[PDB]
């Protein structure tokens, strides 16, 4: 809930289940910790999305930013976390590094 | 947790509506035939069109 | 080559006044615009 990301989950479009138990609790647990959550895609779709999270598992400050769209198949969110926590709370280094991938959008490749 | 939902979706459908409003004006932007200021032999024919149409 | 191309080149067909050719393409294009604005602004 202190570290920051910016991550974006896409998210397609099965007969009304509307997630995965293969991915739901991998992006479940951005909404849970992030604090400012968008999404993209198609009206009621998007109002949905937003009817479903904060009726399952999120909390009443995300201010859920939707931006509706019209040919977009699926719909994309981006779950990101700021700070706002007043101890110390500094970003390291803005991540220039080669071994890992910067936490604002993380572009994974990977297999090993 | 709590249903809660309500009120927050014509603001929304306002948002749709106003894609919806920038993709007519693109769709009515592409034209070839409508107003576009032309040489004098094309518009003095045009202004006589619309003058003796408005009589007729 | 230039005298092959001196054949070529005057051809009856080609090398002359088209422009009288594409003159009476563009009245009937001016009229057919014409014929439009009519049947456009009769109802704009």
């Amino acid at each position: 809930k202190d570290t920051p990301f910016m991550v974006q989950v896409k998210l397609p479009n099965y007969k009304d289940y509307l997630l995965d138990n293969k991915q739901v609790v991998l992006t479940f647990k951005l909404v849970h910790h992030s604090k400012k959550i968008t999404l993209i895609g198609d009206a009621n779709k998007i109002l949905q999305y937003k009817n479903y999270f904060q009726a399952n598992g999120a909390r009443s400050d995300i201010d859920f930013y939707l931006q509706p769209t019209l040919n977009q198949k699926g719909v994309v969110m981006i779950a990101s976390n700021y700070n706002d926590n007043p101890n110390s709370k500094e970003k390291p280094q803005t991540f220039d590094v080669l071994q890992g991938s910067q936490p604002m959008l993380g572009a994974n490749t990977k297999n090993l | 947790h709590g249903y809660d939902v309500s009120g927050a979706n014509n603001k929304q459908v306002i948002n749709e509506v106003a894609r919806e409003k920038a993709q007519l004006e693109k769709i009515n932007q592409y034209y070839k035939t409508l107003l576009q200021d032309k040489e004098q032999e094309y518009t003095t024919r045009k202004n006589n069109q619309r003058e003796i149409l408005e009589t007729l | 080559s230039n005298r092959a191309g001196y054949q070529m080149r005057q051809n009856v067909i080609s090398s002359e006044i088209f422009k009288n050719g594409n003159l009476n393409m563009q009245a009937k294009e001016e009229e057919v615009r014409e014929k439009l604005q009519e049947e456009r602004e009769n109802e704009y």
